[PDB]
C-alpha cells in the first residue's frame, strides 16, 4: 500500500516467532519501542497490528 | 461510638497501610506499575529508566 492508505493486517490467535524477523539479514531498519527485540519471543500480546 | 478514640487510631493505621500498599499500583510515569513486566519486556538501557 501507499503510506496515505496503509494496510493493516490484524494478527491474532497464533504463535509469533519473532527470531526469524530479527535475525534476518534482509532488513536494514529494525527499531523497537516499548519492548526489546530480543525479548519478543518471551512475551504474549492480546493483538498485533501488522 | 463510645470507644471512638481507640477505633480512630486503628482506622488511621489501617488507612495508612492501605494507602502505602495502593501506591504500588501507580505508574509514576513508567510504562507499567509492575516491575516484572518491565523486566520481562525491556533490556537494561530502557529498563533502568
Amino acid at each position: 500500500a501507499s503510506v496515505y492508505a496503509w494496510n493493516r493486517k490484524r494478527i491474532s490467535n497464533c504463535v509469533a516467532d519473532y527470531s526469524v524477523l530479527y535475525n534476518s539479514a534482509s532488513f536494514s531498519t529494525f527499531k523497537c519501542y516499548g519492548v526489546s527485540p530480543t525479548k519478543l519471543n518471551d512475551l504474549c500480546f492480546t493483538n498485533v497490528y501488522a | 461510638s463510645a470507644l471512638g478514640k481507640l477505633q480512630d487510631v486503628v482506622n488511621q493505621n489501617a488507612q495508612a497501610l492501605n494507602t502505602l500498599v495502593k501506591q504500588l499500583s501507580s505508574n509514576f510515569g513508567a510504562i507499567s506499575s509492575v516491575l516484572n513486566d518491565i523486566l520481562s519486556r525491556l533490556d537494561p538501557p530502557e529498563a533502568e529508566v
